[PDB]
RNA sequence: UGUCGUCGCAAUGGUAAUUCAACUUAGUACGAGAGGAACCGUUGAUUCAGAUCAUUGGUAUUUGCGGCUGCCUGACAAGGCAAUGCCGCGGAGCUAUCAUCUGCCGGAUAACGGCUGAACGCCUCUAAGCCAGAAUCCGUGCCAGAAAGCGACGAUU
RNA sequence: GCCAAGCGCGACGUUGCUUCGGCUCUUCCUAUCAUACCGAAGCAGAAUUCGGUAAGCGU
RNA sequence: GGAAGUCGGCAAAAUGGGAAUUCCCACUGUCCCUAUCUACUAUCUA
């Protein structure tokens, strides 16, 4: 991770399934743990654009799925503000199979990339294709 | 060929962009960053302190060379006026409102022969062509649409993914009509145009990059002298 | 700082008002209120709808176009330098476009009454 | 991390207190005291 | 004590067996849970597959190999793999075995005795791939621009643009239009077909007709009609 | 406390903020190399606390507007209806870490490190004395205001 | 058992093998997991280990 | 978001469905995490 990261509206508790934007080949991407998450008492964890949360590929190739290993999220259904005061909901919740040094494992992603998830991740950033 | 790195970030293509006649670096933070890219060519070509779409990622969102450069429509007014305002009048700007708007990681592009999408747009490519004035060729880096993140071009050199075969090697290098070479960058790190940005006098690679690969971008871009 | 246009009521958005979606297409439409939202999630067609910009175009009851002053505005993807004389002419260019443009939206109103 | 009563964090504050922070602070009280 | 399919228990095995050969095999290959159900499930299943495996290597011609499984979308196709790779199939749960859980004993009697282990069966990546179904109902999608009903399936089989573009003579010739306006984005007309430039001079088109078809996916029911409607009896023209 | 009111005083009682990782200092100190600090400064984010409704979402008895179904006036229209018939939008209010703001300073110490210095002609952080020093302690600040604590002021049936 | 300052015991040492059970909740204790500060160690740095003050604040 | 609630799909919405108590699919304020409205109750008066 490079820089620090606003806070944002959360949308992606876990026990959620979500579509998985990259080429890497998985299709579903559930959400079983999120980074980051204090001791809150009775508290569902959950996700935002950009932030990285332990995801199992529900659908997709068996070799890469059983691996309880880290997604950024990159699209969003709930809508969330802009510090510049625009608010913004992508039609899908959209997430990227990332390893933990920052990388992700596709080589292409599909779908317009969140602004807040591309600066966080400059990798993401560089594979991305369409930053809205 | 320089070692830079921007804060603990080694990707400085993604958080700069770099041609033959202006440089462009990140806006609000460290300006140890802004001085090394200063320090090797304050003195040659402007350098702009500038930020696109209120973001850093404006070595891969931007796309141009040292006659244009080429903005996503997302970027704002202000943005885009500042440019104006710090880049030199013999430097086009101009807007571009297209599907993708990482026009730094679709197209790889030097002052010459333009590599792009293949799924750009034709007005896209027509606006590229009137303000970049360069050949534009719709096709891909080692099967992968993101020629510009995939490919570093330069005049004298280009760098492509290591896993590229010999035959669409040479056959790049002899659309591309420079000597390319098939590795990688950072350590491993097989975006070299995240990892990498040369204009044709000098080449800058991030700070994770072996000596070893610091040889060969110098060796191949002959900027030895 | 950029006023946008809203998609379904082509009015006016300013920041913080309204609601921005975009869709795969990369494509972003501007909401100017939540009505305006709503009416694009049933997608409901704004030449259709009685109230919108686009109907009261495309049905006779608003000008095709106004070349008042010559120009009035348009979106300019190529920055200009600045100059102060410039800037200067651009704010009296804009307020004698407005007066005009408003001198036509009243006779043209006498025409329709008419 | 310390809180805001650390002690070294309280003459750390005091060090920003007397410098020209506080003097800023001074005449920006001055110029309204005066008008 | 030793993994249970390593190189090196497989030659003890066989160092054992000589001239006998497995007969029985019995499999209690059990994960840890603190995860994904999903992940759980998979995680014993292919453990399972993988088992199965050394017991084809191992088992005498109408051997049984009884292993417990966890149930999960996946066991349909496991049960597949038994049918083909065994004679009968004896899924059963024992009234020991917890109720409340999955823990379902598949007891594969008869074994195959198969020439050789097919290679598609030995590769956990052709087995457990993902069968595609029929058809979606796009049609429900062209009728109801309403019910948001949760769509999660993928992003339509490595489709990189989603903005997906069909001519306007396709479009017109297909005889499936409601799959066409549920996939695709918009029915593209470009100018240099000849048959787009004939349709663009068309009396029945109509402006509302070339702005819906340039933004199909903002239109309603009544809308996706009229377009139904028009490609009809642009139809009729044709012939 | 003449009476009423205004403006204050403050005995005492309660208290509140917590934690993290990012920038710079750095790829420097240090290290054969592998690696790799910290202080000052800076930006955010968790948990919590106190508010707030500009924007966003939610809410519908605004029974506000429009649409639909059915019912009643012979007809047209006109209306009115239907335990709040059904649907869409919907101000205002309420509301949401589904939205946004704000969250403070002095000393005194413990562990510990010392200064001078006897006891004990030396020595010694300790005996008498004196500094440095913990998210600690007590204050400040914030909340209440003694309904048998009080002050100044205004006017006087 | 051997010693054994001493007052027949004999200390420290030394030899000998060997119904209950758990959710929430309120506070409180420190016999402190984390946070703050110190001490020691072949503690280079970094990450630690051990030992003190400490229940403010979390767990 | 979709059973993460609780010993548990109890009640609702879905229509509940499919396959062998379980699994898959769908659904929903059960839950994150509550918010708003209505009548009655509750309150005071004779």
């Amino acid at each position: 991770a490079s820089g620090t990261k606003y806070r944002m509206t959360l949308g992606l508790p876990v026990q959620a399934i979500m579509n998985c934007a990259d080429n890497s080949g998985a299709k579903n991407l559930y959400i079983v743990s999120v980074f980051g998450t204090g001791a809150r008492l009775n508290r569902l964890p959950a996700a935002s654009c950009g932030d990285m949360v332990l995801a199992t590929v529900k659908k997709g190739k068996p070799d890469l799925r059983k691996k309880i290993m880290p997604a950024i999220v990159v699209r969003q259904r709930k809508a969330w503000r802009r510090k510049d005061g625009v608010y913004l909901y992508f039609e899908d919740n959209a997430g990227v199979i990332v390893n933990p040094k920052g990388e992700m494992k596709g080589s292409a992603i599909t779908g317009p990339v969140a602004k807040e998830c591309a600066d966080l991740w400059p990798r993401i950033a560089s594979n991305a294709g369409t930053v809205v | 060929a320089l070692r830079a790195q921007f804060e603990n970030s080694n990707e400085i293509g993604v958080f700069s962009n770099l041609t033959n006649s202006y440089a462009l670096v990140a806006l609000g933070g460290s300006e140890n960053f802004y001085s090394v890219f200063e320090a090797e060519l304050g003195d040659v070509v402007p350098v702009v302190h500038t930020t696109i779409g209120g973001t850093r990622i404006i070595g891969r969102l931007t796309c141009g060379n040292r006659k244009g450069l080429l903005v996503p429509s997302s970027t704002t007014d202000n943005e885009l006026q500042h440019l104006r305002n710090s880049l030199p009048d013999p430097v086009k700007i101009q807007r571009v409102d297209e599907r993708l708007s990482a026009l730094g990681n679709i197209v790889a592009c030097n002052d010459y022969v333009a590599l792009v999408h293949p799924d750009i747009e034709r007005e896209t490519e027509e606006i590229i062509a009137d303000v970049l004035d360069v050949e534009v060729f719709r096709q891909t880096v080692a099967g992968n649409v993101l020629t510009g993140s995939y490919c570093a071009l330069s005049n004298q050199g280009a760098l492509v993914h290591p896993r590229t075969s010999i035959q669409e090697q040479d056959e790049l290098s002899s659309l591309l009509q420079v000597p390319l070479v098939a590795g990688t960058i950072n350590r491993g790190s097989d975006v070299i145009g995240a990892g990498l940005v040369v204009n044709d006098w000098c080449a800058f690679a991030g700070l994770d990059t072996t000596a070893t690969e610091l040889a060969v971008c110098e060796s191949i871009f002959k900027l030895q002298d | 700082m950029r006023v946008h246009t809203c998609y379904f009521c082509s009015g006016p958005v300013y920041p913080g008002h309204g609601i921005m979606f975009v869709r795969n297409d990369s494509k972003v439409f501007r909401f100017c209120r939540s009505k305006c939202h709503k009416n694009f999630k049933m997608k409901r067609n704004p030449r259709k709808v009685a109230w919108t910009k686009a109907y009261r175009k495309a049905h006779g009851k608003e000008m095709v176009y106004d070349t008042a002053l010559a120009v009035t505005a348009a979106r300019r993807n190529v920055p200009v330098r600045y100059d102060r004389n410039v800037i200067a002419t651009t704010l009296n260019a804009m307020k004698r476009v407005s007066q005009v443009h408003a001198k036509r939206e009243r006779l043209f109103y006498k025409k329709r009454l008419a | 991390t310390s809180g805001p009563r650390d002690n070294n964090r309280n003459k750390w504050a005091k060090k920003h207190l007397k410098k020209g922070k506080r003097a800023k602070n001074s005449n920006f009280s001055k110029f309204l005291k005066k008008k | 004590v030793e993994d249970i399919t390593s190189d090196k228990c497989r030659s003890q095995l066989r160092g054992y067996l000589k001239t006998w050969k497995a007969d029985v095999v019995l499999h209690d290959g059990a994960p840890n849970v603190g995860s994904a159900w999903l992940q759980d499930a998979y995680g014993q299943a292919q453990l399972v597959l993988m088992s199965m495996k050394l017991a084809c290597e191992f088992l005498v011609a109408g051997g049984t190999f009884v292993t417990k499984v966890f149930r999960s979308r996946d066991y349909n196709n496991l049960l597949w793999v038994f049918k083909q790779l065994f004679n009968k199939v004896e899924a059963t749960k024992p009234p020991s075995s917890r109720n409340v859980s999955a823990e379902i004993f598949v007891v594969c009697r008869g074994y195959k005795a198969p020439k050789k282990l097919d290679p598609r069966f030995t590769d956990p990546r052709t087995v457990f791939e993902e069968v595609q179904e029929p058809v979606t109902n796009v049609d429900a999608k062209v009728f109801h621009p309403e019910k948001r009903k949760r769509s999660r399936e993928g992003y339509a089989d490595d489709d990189y643009t989603l903005h997906k573009t069909v001519l306007a003579s396709e479009f017109v010739t297909a005889n499936d239009p409601i799959q066409i306006l549920g996939t695709s984005a918009e029915i593209v007309f470009p100018k240099d077909d000849e048959e787009c430039q004939r349709l663009y001079n068309l009396d029945v088109t109509t402006e509302e007709i070339l702005l819906c078809c340039s933004d199909l996916q903002v239109l309603g029911k009544k809308e996706f009609r009229d377009i139904l409607r028009w490609r009809l009896k642009i139809r009729d023209e044709m012939g």
